[PDB]
C-alpha cells in the first residue's frame, strides 16, 4: 500500500488529489478506524476496490479539455465569400480553447493548419549605397517594374517599398574631414553625402513610382568595410507605420555587398547608449544613429519576429558564407546569390520566398514554473517530427493541411486564477490562446460547513463525515484540548494495557490516542493505534533490509511481484533453474529462491544435472513406445517431448542401444541419440521380432 | 560578504563628464593612499579645448568632501607657425577636442598613465583625420611629465597605424612596463605597443612631435583577411611561462571572423604563446579580460567576458545571458576548452563587461574576482557579482551581491562598467573594491571586514539524574540540579583583545513549543539563560558553571522524554567603535551552536550510581573449516551482567571476516526466541549486531547460538579471525573485554574408488569399469591411476584389452595391436601383467573419473581349458600427489580396488 499520498499523511481530502491522482478520499471512511489518522482515507482507486467497499461520497476529479470556439478555415478558395477579407478569413481552426488541469494527468489537443492559397506580399528592399554597389542602383531602377509583374502571378496584391542605408556617421567609421564629408569617393567622381538610415520611399501598389524614386538616389561611399545595415533594419521594423507595414507577407530584402557591424561597435565611436529599438525618423531620415550604437544581432532578431517581417539577405559570394551563419540566429529569413550589378535580384526574392513559405513554426507565450509544452506533428510523404523538429514541419504546399498535438502539463496549483496565453507562428497574424482555469478545491469541502457540533461543536473540521482534529485535538470527535490546568489520570485511550508504558514505549502519548516518536534511520511516526509497529525492524535478506528492494511494513518484510519469503530477495525468477535439456531442473526437483531443491533420489547439481546412481534412459524412459503410442500405464508426453525415428536395421550398434520385452515378447531395439553436449533423437525400430 | 557594501565611500565628479569611467589605484600604501578617477569627457582649462578630458586624484580623507583633477596637459594644442606663415592663419595641427583623456587610468607605483584614445593628430604636410591616440605619462610623485604617441606614425590613412587609439586599453606590468594596445590601426586589425618608462622618457622628444625608438617591441602585420579584428581591445598582464619578462593578455572582439579570440603573446618574443576560441559565435570573447591566480597554485588563470552570448532558457526564448570564463593554468599544458564558466539570468545581463582582480577578500587562501553586469538587476541601475575562490574552481554562486542604495533613475546608471580590486586602501590586510559608474558620474570603494571563527561546546558530566535524591534543596522546595558549563574560544586577526559576545542556554527547547518545560535554571527560576561573556584572542577556553534543577512535580503527565539542552550564540550587536571602524564578522562554517539531551537515570541504584559488568565468553562447533566446501559455523557466546543496571541498548556485535556471513540467531531466553540481528555495512569489518535488551538487567545472562555462513574465501592466508564483544550505551565500564576466536582453515578430500564387471566374433565381451569420485570439497591436481589385468593382449593370452578412456592413460604393451572392435584364478602375477599409469590433472568438486577397460576373451586360449571354471581378476591403486591450497595440514586421498569375473560353461 506504500504511495505517495499514504507517505504525504494527507490531512484532508484536498491532499489526497495533491499527492496523487488515483488515490481517492472517503468522506465516510466507516472502514478508517477512528485511532487512525487522515492518512488512512486516502486509497488508490484500484487499492479502493481492493476494499472491495466503493464509497460514493469519495471525488476524484479528471481533468478535461473544452474549445470555445470552432471556426471553419476556407477550402479550395472557391466562391466570393471565400477570402472576402483579411479579418474574415482565419488559417487556424481553433480561435482558443479552454481546458482543466489534473496533477499527473497529461492534456493534448489537436489544431489543425492549412495553408492559404491566396494571401498579399508587402516587399521592403533595403540596397546598399555603398560605391562598389552603384552599378546595382542602375539595374534596381529597372527592377521594378519587372518585379511588379513577376510578383503578380505569385500574388494578386504585391506591394514595392525602396530603403537606402549606409552607415551610422561617426569620426572613424566615415572621414572627418570636411572635404571627403560632401562626397565619400574622389573629387572627379560624383558622390552624395553617406546617410547612416534614409527612406527613398514607402510601399506602394504602383511598382513604377518606385522606379522614379531609385533614380533620383546618388551613390555614397564609406571608409569601412563592414555597414551599418543592421541599424536601418531594425528602424524599418520597429516604425511599422512609415514602412506601412501591412497583414500581407512582408519580405525584409537585405542587399549588400560588405559585412555588417553588430552589438557595441560604437566604442571606437565613442557611443557607450545601445539601440532603444524605437521609432526616431524624421522625414524619412534617422538622425540618432551619433546617439545610439549599433544594436546587437539577438536584439534585431526580437524586433523582427514581434513584427513577423520575414527576413531575405541579397549578398555576394565573398560574404555570402559570414550571412549563412547569421540565417540560423534570424528566423524567418533567407540567404541568396547577389549578382555584382544586381542583374539577378529578381530571381533570388522569388527562390528565397518559396523556401520561407514552406517552412512553418509555432511559437507559445512565456509560461510560469511548474507548467510545460510537449510538441507532436504530421507531415506528408510519412515524416514524422519529434522535439525541435516535432514544433516545424516543412514542404507544405498551398493547400496542405498539417496538424499539430500540444500537450500541457500543469503540477503543484501554483495560481488560484486563471491563466490566459497566446501562441502564434511568425509570419501568420492569425494566433491561437490557450487558457486553463485551475481546480484546486473539494467538492466534500464546499458541503463541509464549519464549527460543525457533531465533532466536539467544530473542534475538528467536520466536513461531509470526515472529522479531521485541529492542533490540540487528536481523534474522531477531539474532544480532548490536550493537556488542561486540572491534570487527568493520564490517558486510558492510549494504552491496550495500563501495566504496559504508554503506547508500547514508542512515542509521546495525548488527547487519548497515540502519536509515535521520530526515527531519524526510518520514518520519523511508526504506524498503528498503540504505535507498537515499526518500520526498521524486519529480517534482512543478505545485508540488505527485506531483500534489499522489499518495503517494511509494522516490522513485516512484504516481498516485490517477483520474490516470495521473509527474507524477500528470493526471486520469483527460474531462468536460474533451467538446464540446456529445458526441463526445469533437469529431469526432477523443484525451483525455490533460484536454487533447484533435486527431489528424485540421488540427485545432484545445481540443476541436478548428475544422477550416475538414476537408472539409465533407455531402461527408465521406456513410456515413448507405451505413452506417445500403444497407451498404456501411468500418466505424460511433458517428459518424452524426443522426436521418434522410423528407422530400420540401422548401423548404430555400440550411442549405446538398449533391448527390452514387449506386451508379445518381441525384442524392440532403439536409443536415444547425443552428440555433443546435450542430444534427443530416438531410434525406436518399427519391425518387431518375436 | 567581508566587502562594507551597507556604507560605500561616494566619490563626486562633474555631472556629463563621465566620472567613474576608469578607476584604479597608484602608490597604495606607504605614506599616502590615494583613488585616481577617469575624466574623459571632463570639461578641461585647456584654451582650444572642449571635453578634452581629466584625471581625479582624491586623498584618502575621514570624508571624501575634496577631489582635485590631475593638470596632466597644462598648454594648448601645438600649431606650426612655418606651415601658419606660408597659410592663411593657423590651422590646428591636432584636436584636443573630444579627445576623452582619462578613459582608461593605470598607476604603478609613483607613475599614472592616463590615455584616451579619441584624440588625433592632423598631419603637418597636408590635412587627415584618424584617431592616432595620446597619453600622460607620470613618475617621482608628477617630477616629469612625459607625452608618448607610439601609435604616432609617418603611415598614413587606413594603411598606417593613423586610427590606431593607442591608449584604448593600458595595462602596466609589475615592472611597471607600459602596454598601450590599439584596436584601429592596419584598416582596424589592431596594435599592441610596449615600452619600458626609462625607455620611452629618453626616446620622447619635445622638439619633435613624432620620434621613433631603437628597440621598440609592438604586434606584428597582419593581412586583409585578418583586418576589423580589433586586436587589444582588451589589456591585461598575466604569466604562463614563469620565465622572467611578463606574457601581456589581450583578446580580440572581432576576430577569427566575427567569432573572438584571445591571444597572449610574450612582448620580447612579439609572438602569440597560446590562443582561445570562443565557442558561441558573435561571442565577443576577449570584451573584458584579467590574469590572476585563482585556485592558489601559484600560476596566473586567465578570465575573458562575453556578455553578448545569447543563451537559450527551458522555454526556449533568446536573452543575452552572457558568459564568464576563466581557466586554470597547468604546468604540464595549458587547456584550451573552459573548466568553468558563468551564466547570467538577467536577460540583457551584459555581465562580464568588467573584470577586477580582488586578491584573497577572505584570505581562505584562494585569490577572487569580481564580474560586473552594467545592464544587470531588476532596476537596470547596474550590478558587480564577487565569486568565492576555489582550489579545484571558482564557485559558480556568487559569495556576495552588491546593489545600489541610490534610487533608479530614467538615465542608465551603468553600474559595474569599471571594476578594481586587489590593493589594499587602508592596509587592514584585507583588499578592497571600487567600481565605476559613468552614468552616475560617481565613484564607489567597498571596505572590508575581519572574520572572527568561534565554537561552541557544551558537555554535561553529571548528566545521570535520579528525583528520589536532590543534591541541591532550595528553602521553598526541593529539585536536584545537574552541574552545567559551557566552553567557549575565540581568535582571529585584526580584531579586538576583548570581543563581545551573546551566548544564549534553552532547557526542554523540543519541550518549549507550548509544553511544560522539566528543567530550569536554579538561579534565575527559568529554563532560558542569556548572557554576555568578553572573550580575550588568545586566552584559553572559559567554562561558566551553572546548576539546572528539574522540576519535582505531578503536573506533566510524561517525563519519559529526555531533556533538551541547547546552547546558541552570536557576535554582540552592538560592538564597540574601533579605530579601524571596520565592525567584527563570523564566519559561516564555525557553527556557534551546541545541542546535548540529558536522560534521568532510571532504578540505577540506592545511591543511584549505573555501572555495568558484562562478561562474554564464546566457542565455536564445527571448528575445522575445510576450505572449499560450503563450510557451516555456529557460534556459541554465552553473555552475562555481574554488574548492575543501566546498561542501556545493550549488543553483541560479531565482526566478521570478509569469507563468514550471517543466517540468523537463536536463544534460550523464554522472553524472546529470536534475538533481533540487524546488518552494519557501515563498520570497515562486516559487523552484526544483535540486542541483548532494551535496559540493562543485573545478573541477565543470555547464551547466544548464531549460525554464520561461509561463501569462499582462499584469501584469508590464515585462520579465520571473529571477534566477540558486548556494548553498551553506559557512560563507565560499557563495554565487555573483547573475546578473539580463531577458527583454523584445512583444506581436506576424499576420493572414493568403486569397481564392477560386466559380465559379472568370437568371445563374450567382458567389461571392467573403475570409477574414482572426488566426493571431498577440495579438488586434487595430478592424480594418478594404476590399472592392471592378467593379459599382455597377446595371442597365447586369454584376454585381449581393446581399449580405455575417460582419462588419458599410457600402457608399456601396445594398448591396440592393430584395430577399434577349483577355480583357476587368472590373476596380474600368474602372467604377463600389462601396467599402464594415467594421470589426470584437472579436478572439481563432484567430478567423476570413470576408467573402461574392454578386454575380450581369446576363443583358442579358453579352448586350450575345455573344462576349467576361469576367475579374471584386475586391480587398481591410486593417490594424489597435491593439492592447490596455501596450507594443506591434512592426509592426501589414497586407495585401492579389486574386481572380478567368473567365467563358467
Ligand atoms: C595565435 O593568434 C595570432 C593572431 O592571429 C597568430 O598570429 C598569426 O599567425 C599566423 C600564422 O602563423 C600568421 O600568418 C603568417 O604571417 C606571416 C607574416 O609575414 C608577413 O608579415 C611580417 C610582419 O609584418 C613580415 O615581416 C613578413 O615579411 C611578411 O610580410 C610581407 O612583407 C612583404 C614586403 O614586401 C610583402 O610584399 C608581403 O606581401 C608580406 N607578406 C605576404 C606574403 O603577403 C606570413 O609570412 C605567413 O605567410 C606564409 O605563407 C606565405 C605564402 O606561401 C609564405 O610566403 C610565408 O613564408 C609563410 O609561410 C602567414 O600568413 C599571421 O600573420 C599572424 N598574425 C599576427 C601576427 O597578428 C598566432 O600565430 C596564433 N598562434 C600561433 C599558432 O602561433
Ligand atoms: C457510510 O458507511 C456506512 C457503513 O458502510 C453506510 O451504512 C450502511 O451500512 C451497511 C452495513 O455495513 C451497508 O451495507 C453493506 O453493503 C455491502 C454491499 O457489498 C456489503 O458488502 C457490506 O458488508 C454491507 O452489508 C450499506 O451499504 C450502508 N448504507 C448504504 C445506503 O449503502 C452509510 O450508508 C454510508 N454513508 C454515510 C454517509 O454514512
Ligand atoms: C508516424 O508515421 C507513421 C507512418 O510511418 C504514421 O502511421 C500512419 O498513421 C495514419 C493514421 O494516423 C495512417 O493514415 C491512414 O492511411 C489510410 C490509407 O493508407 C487512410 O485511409 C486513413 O484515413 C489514414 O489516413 C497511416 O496508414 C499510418 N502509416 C503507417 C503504415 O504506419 C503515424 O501516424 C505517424 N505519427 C503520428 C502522426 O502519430
Ligand atoms: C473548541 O475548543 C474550545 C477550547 O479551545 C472550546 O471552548 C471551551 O472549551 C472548554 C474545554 O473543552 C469548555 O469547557 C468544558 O465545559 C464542559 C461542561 O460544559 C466540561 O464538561 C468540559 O470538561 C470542559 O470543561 C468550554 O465550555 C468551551 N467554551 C468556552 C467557554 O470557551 C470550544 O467550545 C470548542 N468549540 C468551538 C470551536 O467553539
Ligand atoms: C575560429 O573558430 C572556429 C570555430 O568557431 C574554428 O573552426 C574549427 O576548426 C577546427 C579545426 O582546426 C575544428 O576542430 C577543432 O580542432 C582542434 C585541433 O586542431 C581541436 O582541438 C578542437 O577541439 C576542435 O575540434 C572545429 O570543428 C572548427 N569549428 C567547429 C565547427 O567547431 C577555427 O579553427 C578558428 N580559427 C582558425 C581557423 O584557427
Ligand atoms: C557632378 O555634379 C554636378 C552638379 O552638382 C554636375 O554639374 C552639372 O553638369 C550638368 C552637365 O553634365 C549640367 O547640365 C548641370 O547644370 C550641372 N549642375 C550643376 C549644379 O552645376 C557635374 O557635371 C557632375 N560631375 C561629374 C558627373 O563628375
Ligand atoms: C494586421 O492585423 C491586425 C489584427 O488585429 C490589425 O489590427 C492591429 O493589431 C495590432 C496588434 O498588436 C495592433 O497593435 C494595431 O493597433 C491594430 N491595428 C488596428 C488599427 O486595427 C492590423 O491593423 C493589421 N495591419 C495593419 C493594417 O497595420
Ligand atoms: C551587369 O553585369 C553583367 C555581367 O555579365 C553584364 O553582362 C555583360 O554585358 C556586356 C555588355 O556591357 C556584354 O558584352 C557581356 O557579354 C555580358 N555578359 C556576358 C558574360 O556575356 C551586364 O551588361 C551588366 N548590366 C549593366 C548594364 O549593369
Ligand atoms: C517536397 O514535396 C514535393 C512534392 O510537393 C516533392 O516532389 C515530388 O514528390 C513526389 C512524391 O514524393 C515524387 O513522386 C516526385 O518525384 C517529387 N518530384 C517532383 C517531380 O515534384 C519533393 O521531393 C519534396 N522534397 C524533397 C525534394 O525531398
Ligand atoms: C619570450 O621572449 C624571448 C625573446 O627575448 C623569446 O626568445 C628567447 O630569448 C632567449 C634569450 O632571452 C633565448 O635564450 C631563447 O632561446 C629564445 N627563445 C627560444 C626558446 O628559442 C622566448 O622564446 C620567449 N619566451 C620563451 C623562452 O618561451
Ligand atoms: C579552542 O579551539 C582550539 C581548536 O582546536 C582548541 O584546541 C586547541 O588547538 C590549539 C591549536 O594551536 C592547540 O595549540 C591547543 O593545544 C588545543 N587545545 C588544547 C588542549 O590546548 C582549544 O582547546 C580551544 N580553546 C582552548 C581550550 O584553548
Ligand atoms: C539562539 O537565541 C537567539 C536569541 O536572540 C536567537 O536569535 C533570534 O532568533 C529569532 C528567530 O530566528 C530572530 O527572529 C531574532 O531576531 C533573533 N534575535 C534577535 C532579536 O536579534 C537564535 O535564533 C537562537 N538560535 C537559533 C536557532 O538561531
Ligand atoms: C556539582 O554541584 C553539586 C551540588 O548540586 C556540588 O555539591 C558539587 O560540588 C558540584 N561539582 C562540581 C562543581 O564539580
Ligand atoms: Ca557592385
Ligand atoms: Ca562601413
Ligand atoms: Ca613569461
Ligand atoms: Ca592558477
Ligand atoms: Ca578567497
Ligand atoms: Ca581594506
Ligand atoms: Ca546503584
Ligand atoms: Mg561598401
Amino acid at each position: 500500500d506504500e504511495n505517495r499520498c499514504l507517505k504525504a499523511n494527507a490531512k484532508s481530502c484536498g491532499e489526497c488529489i495533491q499527492a496523487g491522482p488515483n488515490c481517492g478520499w472517503c468522506t465516510n471512511s466507516t472502514f478508517l478506524q477512528e485511532g487512525m489518522p487522515t492518512s488512512a482515507r486516502c486509497d488508490d482507486l484500484e487499492a479502493l476496490k481492493k476494499k472491495g467497499c466503493p464509497p460514493d461520497d469519495i471525488e476524484n476529479p479528471r481533468g478535461s479539455k473544452d474549445i470555445k470556439k470552432n471556426k471553419n478555415v476556407t477550402n479550395r478558395s472557391k466562391g466570393t465569400a471565400e477570402k472576402l477579407k483579411p479579418e474574415d478569413i482565419h488559417q487556424i481552426q481553433p480561435q482558443q480553447l479552454v481546458l482543466r488541469l489534473r496533477s499527473g494527468e497529461p492534456q493534448t489537443f489537436t489544431l489543425k493548419f492549412k495553408r492559404a492559397e491566396d494571401y498579399p506580399i508587402d516587399l521592403y528592399y533595403l540596397m546598399d549605397l555603398s560605391y562598389s554597389m552603384k552599378d546595382d542602383l542602375e539595374n534596381v531602377k529597372s527592377l521594378g517594374t519587372d518585379l511588379m509583374n513577376e510578383m503578380r502571378r505569385i500574388t494578386s496584391d504585391f506591394r514595392i517599398g525602396f530603403g537606402s542605408f549606409v552607415e551610422k556617421t561617426v569620426m572613424p567609421y566615415i572621414s572627418t574631414t570636411p572635404a571627403k564629408l560632401r562626397n565619400p569617393c574622389t573629387s572627379e567622381q560624383n558622390c552624395t553625402t553617406p546617410f547612416s538610415y534614409k527612406n527613398v520611399l514607402s510601399l506602394t501598389n504602383k511598382g513604377e513610382v518606385f522606379n522614379e524614386l531609385v533614380g533620383k538616389q546618388r551613390i555614397s561611399g564609406n571608409l569601412d568595410s563592414p555597414e551599418g545595415g543592421f541599424d536601418a533594419i531594425m528602424q524599418v521594423a520597429v516604425c511599422g507605420s512609415l514602412i506601412g507595414w501591412r497583414n500581407v507577407t512582408r519580405l525584409l530584402v537585405f542587399s549588400t555587398d560588405a559585412g555588417f557591424h553588430f552589438a557595441g561597435d560604437g566604442k571606437l565611436g565613442g557611443i557607450v547608449l545601445p539601440n532603444d529599438g524605437q521609432c526616431h525618423l524624421e522625414n524619412n531620415m534617422y538622425t540618432m544613429s551619433h546617439y545610439y550604437d549599433y544594436p546587437s544581432i539577438a536584439h534585431l532578431v526580437q524586433k523582427l519576429s514581434e513584427n513577423n517581417i520575414q527576413t531575405i539577405f541579397a549578398v555576394t559570394e565573398e560574404f555570402q558564407p559570414v550571412y549563412k551563419e547569421l540565417k540560423n540566429l534570424i528566423p524567418k529569413s533567407a540567404v541568396g546569390t547577389l549578382s555584382a550589378n544586381s542583374s539577378n535580384v529578381i530571381q533570388l526574392i522569388i527562390d528565397a520566398y518559396n523556401s520561407l513559405s514552406s517552412e512553418v513554426i509555432l511559437e507559445n507565450g512565456k509560461l510560469s514554473e511548474g507548467v510545460t509544452i510537449s510538441y507532436k506533428s504530421y507531415c506528408k510523404n510519412g515524416v514524422n517530427g519529434t522535439g525541435e523538429n516535432g514544433r516545424k514541419c516543412s514542404n507544405i504546399s498551398i493547400g496542405d493541411e498539417v496538424q499539430f498535438e500540444i500537450s500541457i502539463t500543469s503540477n503543484k496549483c501554483p495560481k488560484k486564477d486563471s491563466d490566459s496565453f497566446k501562441i502564434r507562428p511568425l509570419g501568420f497574424t492569425e494566433e491561437v490562446e490557450v487558457i486553463l482555469q485551475y481546480i484546486c478545491e473539494c467538492e466534500c469541502q464546499s458541503e463541509g460547513i464549519p464549527e460543525s457540533p457533531k465533532c466536539h461543536e467544530g473542534n475538528g473540521t467536520f466536513e461531509c463525515g470526515a472529522c479531521r482534529c485541529n492542533e490540540g485535538r487528536v481523534g474522531r470527535h477531539c474532544e480532548c484540548s490536550t493537556d488542561e490546568v486540572n491534570s487527568e489520570d493520564m490517558d486510558a485511550y492510549c494504552r491496550k494495557e495500563n501495566s504496559s508504558e504508554i503506547c508500547s514505549n514508542n512515542g509521546e502519548c495525548v488527547c487519548g490516542q497515540c502519536v509515535c516518536r521520530k526515527r531519524d534511520n526510518t520514518n520519523e511516526i511508526y504506524s498503528g493505534k498503540f504505535c507498537e509497529c515499526d518500520n526498521f525492524n524486519c529480517d534482512r535478506s543478505n545485508g540488505l533490509i527485506c531483500g534489499g528492494n522489499g518495503v517494511c511494513k509494522c516490522r513485516v518484510c512484504e516481498c516485490n511481484p517477483n520474490y516470495t519469503g521473509s527474507a524477500c530477495d528470493c526471486s520469483l525468477d527460474t531462468s536460474t533453474c533451467e538446464a540446456s535439456n529445458g526441463q526445469i531442473c533437469n529431469g526432477r526437483g523443484i525451483c525455490e529462491c533460484g536454487v533447484c531443491k533435486c527431489t528424485d533420489p540421488k540427485f545432484q547439481g545445481q540443476t541436478c544435472e548428475m544422477c550416475q546412481t538414476c537408472l539409465g534412459v533407455c531402461a527408465e524412459h521406456k513410456e515413448c513406445v507405451q505413452c506417445r503410442a500403444f497407451n498404456k500405464g501411468e500418466k505424460c508426453t511433458q517428459e518424452c517431448s524426443y522426436f521418434n525415428i522410423t528407422k530400420v536395421e540401422s548401423r548404430d550398434k555400440l550411442v549405446s542401444h538398449c533391448k527390452e520385452k514387449d506386451v508379445d515378447d518381441c525384442w524392440f531395439y532403439f536409443t536415444y541419440s547425443v552428440n555433443g553436449n546435450n542430444e534427443v533423437m530416438v531410434h525406436v525400430v518399427e519391425n518387431p521380432e518375436c | 560578504f567581508n566587502l562594507d557594501a551597507e556604507a560605500p565611500a561616494v566619490l563626486s565628479g562633474p555631472p556629463g563628464s563621465f566620472f567613474g569611467f576608469s578607476v584604479e589605484f597608484y602608490r597604495p600604501g606607504t605614506d599616502g593612499v590615494s583613488v585616481l578617477v577617469g575624466a574623459p569627457k571632463a570639461n578641461t582649462s585647456q584654451p582650444g579645448v572642449l571635453q578634452g578630458g581629466a584625471v581625479y586624484l582624491c586623498p584618502w580623507g575621514a570624508s571624501p568632501t575634496q577631489c582635485t583633477p590631475i593638470e596632466f596637459d597644462s598648454k594648448g594644442s601645438r600649431l606650426l607657425e612655418s606651415s601658419l606663415s606660408s597659410s592663411e592663419g593657423e590651422e590646428p595641427v591636432e584636436y584636443k577636442s573630444l579627445q576623452w583623456f582619462g578613459a582608461t587610468v593605470r598607476a604603478h607605483g609613483s607613475s599614472i598613465l592616463a590615455c584616451a584614445p579619441l584624440y588625433s593628430w592632423r598631419t603637418e604636410k597636408e590635412p587627415l583625420s584618424d584617431p592616432v591616440g595620446t597619453c600622460y605619462l607620470s613618475t617621482d610623485n608628477f617630477t616629469r611629465i612625459l607625452e608618448y604617441a607610439p601609435c604616432r606614425s609617418d603611415f598614413s590613412w587606413a594603411a598606417g597605424q593613423g586610427y590606431c587609439q593607442g591608449g584604448f586599453s593600458a595595462e602596466f606590468t609589475k615592472t611597471g612596463r607600459v602596454v598601450l594596445g590599439g584596436p584601429g590601426s592596419y584598416f582596424w586589425q589592431g596594435q599592441i605597443l610596449s615600452a619600458t618608462q626609462e625607455q620611452i622618457a629618453e626616446s620622447y622628444y619635445p622638439e619633435y612631435l613624432i620620434n621613433l625608438v631603437q628597440g621598440q617591441l609592438q604586434t606584428r602585420q597582419a593581412s586583409s583577411i585578418y583586418d576589423d579584428s580589433y586586436l587589444g581591445y582588451s589589456v591585461a598582464v598575466g604569466e604562463f611561462s614563469g620565465d622572467d619578462t611578463e606574457d601581456f593578455v589581450a583578446g580580440v572582439p572581432k576576430g577569427n571572423l566575427t567569432y573572438g579570440y584571445v591571444t597572449i603573446l610574450n612582448g620580447s618574443d612579439i609572438r602569440s604563446l597560446y590562443n582561445f576560441s570562443g565557442e558561441q559565435m558573435a561571442s565577443y570573447f576577449g570584451y573584458a579580460v584579467a590574469a590572476t591566480d585563482v585556485n592558489g597554485d601559484g600560476l596566473d588563470d586567465l578570465l575573458v567576458g562575453a556578455p553578448l552570448l545569447m543563451d537559450r532558457t527551458p522555454d526556449g526564448r533568446p536573452q543575452e545571458v552572457g558568459r564568464v570564463y576563466v581557466y586554470l593554468q597547468h604546468p604540464a599544458g595549458i587547456e584550451p576548452t573552459p573548466t568553468l564558466t558563468l551564466t547570467g539570468h538577467d536577460e540583457f545581463g551584459r555581465f562580464g563587461s568588467s573584470l577586477t582582480p580582488l586578491g584573497d577578500l577572505d584570505q581562505d587562501g584562494y585569490n577572487d574576482v569580481a564580474i560586473g553586469a552594467p545592464f544587470g538587476g531588476e532596476t537596470q541601475q547596474g550590478v558587480v557579482f564577487v565569486f568565492p575562490g576555489g582550489p579545484g574552481g571558482l564557485g559558480s554562486k556568487p559569495s556576495q551581491v552588491l546593489q545600489p542604495l541610490w534610487a533608479a533613475s530614467h538615465t542608465p546608471d551603468f553600474f559595474g562598467s569599471a571594476l578594481r580590486g586587489g590593493r589594499d586602501l587602508d592596509g587592514n590586510g584585507y583588499p578592497d573594491l571600487i567600481v565605476g559608474s559613468f552614468g552616475v558620474d560617481k565613484a564607489v570603494v567597498y571596505r572590508g571586514r575581519p572574520i572572527v571563527s568561534a565554537s561552541a561546546s557544551l558537555t554535561i558530566f553529571p548528566a545521570m539524574f535520579n528525583p528520589e535524591e536532590r543534591s541541591c534543596s532550595l528553602e521553598g522546595n526541593p529539585v536536584a540540579c545537574i552541574n552545567l558549563s559551557f566552553c567557549l574560544n575565540a581568535s582571529g586577526k585584526h580584531v579586538a583583545d576583548s570581543i563581545g559576545f551573546t551566548v544564549e542556554l534553552q532547557l526542554d527547547w523540543q519541550k518549549q513549543k507550548g509544553g511544560v518545560r522539566r528543567a530550569l535554571f536554579l538561579a534565575s527560576r527559568q529554563a532560558t539563560l542569556t548572557q554576555t561573556l568578553l572573550i580575550q584572542n588568545g586566552a584559553r577556553e572559559d567554562c561558566r558553571e551553572m546548576k539546572i534543577y528539574l522540576r519535582n512535580e505531578s503536573e506533566f503527565r510524561d517525563k519519559l522524554s529526555p531533556i533538551h539542552i541547547a546552547l546558541n550564540f552570536s557576535l554582540d550587536p552592538q560592538a564597540p567603535v574601533d579605530s579601524h571602524g571596520l565592525r567584527p564578522a563570523l564566519h559561516y562554517q564555525s557553527k556557534s551552536r551546541i545541542e546535548d539531551k540529558a536522560q534521568i537515570l532510571l532504578d540505577c541504584g540506592e545511591d543511584n550510581i549505573c555501572v555495568p559488568d558484562l562478561q562474554l565468553e564464546v566457542f565455536g562447533e564445527q571448528n575445522h573449516v575445510y576450505l572449499g566446501d560450503k563450510n557451516a559455523l555456529n557460534l556459541t557466546f554465552h553473555a552475562q551482567n555481574v554488574g548492575e543496571g543501566g546498561a542501556y541498548e545493550a549488543e553483541l556485535r560479531v565482526t566478521a571476516p570478509p569469507e563468514a556471513e550471517y543466517s540468523g540467531l537463536v536463544r534460550h531466553p523464554g522472553n524472546f526466541s529470536s534475538l533481533s540481528c540487524d546488518y552494519f555495512a557501515v563498520n570497515q569489518s562486516r559487523l552484526l549486531v544483535c540486542d541483548l535488551g532494551n535496559p540493562m538487567k543485573a545478573g541477565a545472562s543470555l547464551w547466544g547460538g548464531l549460525r554464520f555462513t561461509v561463501p569462499h574465501l582462499r584469501d584469508t592466508k590464515k585462520t579465520i579471525q571473529f571477534d566477540f564483544q558486548i556494548l553498551s550505551k553506559n557512560l563507565n565500564n560499557s563495554q565487555s573485554d573483547v573475546v578473539s576466536f580463531r577458527l583454523s582453515v584445512e583444506a581436506q578430500a576424499q576420493v572414493t574408488l568403486n569397481g564392477v564387471s560386466k559380465p559379472e566374433d568370437l568371445g563374450p565381451a567382458v567389461h571392467h569399469v573403475y570409477e574414482l569420485i572426488n566426493q571431498g570439497p577440495s579438488s586434487i591436481s595430478q592424480g594418478v591411476l594404476e590399472l592392471s589385468c592378467p593379459q599382455a593382449l597377446e595371442g597365447q593370452q586369454l584376454l585381449y584389452v581393446t581399449r580405455v578412456t575417460g582419462l588419458n592413460c599410457t600402457t608399456n604393451h601396445p594398448i591396440n595391436p592393430k584395430g577399434l572392435e577349483g577355480p583357476q584364478i587368472l590373476k596380474c602375477p600368474e602372467a604377463e601383467c600389462f601396467r599402464l599409469r594415467c594421470e589426470l590433472g584437472p579436478l572439481h568438486q563432484q567430478e567423476s573419473q570413470s576408467l573402461q577397460l574392454h578386454f575380450r576373451v581369446w576363443a583358442k586360449t579358453f579352448l586350450q581349458r575345455e573344462h576349467q571354471p576361469f576367475s579374471l581378476q584386475c586391480e587398481a591403486v591410486y593417490k594424489a600427489l597435491k593439492m592447490p591450497y596455501r596450507i594443506l595440514p591434512r592426509q592426501l586421498p589414497q586407495k585401492e580396488r579389486q574386481v572380478a569375473t567368473a567365467v563358467q560353461w
